[PDB]
């Protein structure tokens, strides 16, 4: 956007030397084929277990029986005979 | 013993010392220690890894 001089006008690029025209136009690589080598493993010896883990511990428990229940010899109150 | 100890006036490019004494320095021992740096536990999905 500049603005044109009319005292001091100018022309268009004129010729100049050049690269060397072949010299500025690359060659198009040439891909062979390739392979991802060796026959892979199906698993790994892993560091870390794969599954989750808990963050807290709950007790568990299991029912127990008791025994068998025997019978008593109680100590017997006195007879209500108007004093009681 | 030959490539790590040049001369006063030799080239000391891959040498190692330089001096008026290089004709008898070497080696008493060199120890080498290879660590690999890997990633374990790769991700496998299906179609492999």
């Amino acid at each position: 956007m500049a603005l044109i001089n009319p005292q001091f006008p100018y022309a268009g690029p004129v010729p100049i030397p050049g690269p060397a025209p072949t010299e500025t136009m690359p060659l198009l690589n040439y891909r062979v084929e390739g392979r991802i080598a060796g026959i892979q493993q199906a698993r790994q010896f892993m560091p870390f277990l794969q599954g989750p883990h808990r963050e807290v511990a709950e007790q568990t428990y299991y029912a127990i029986g008791t025994g068998i229940q025997m019978g008593q010899t109680f100590n017997q109150p006195l007879i209500n005979t108007q004093e009681g | 013993n030959n490539t790590a100890f040049a001369a006063v006036g030799a080239n000391p490019l891959e040498a190692i010392y330089q001096g008026a004494g290089a004709a008898d320095c070497e080696f008493e021992e060199i120890s080498y220690t290879v660590y690999q740096s890997y990633l374990d536990q790769l991700p496998v999905g299906q179609n492999g890894y």
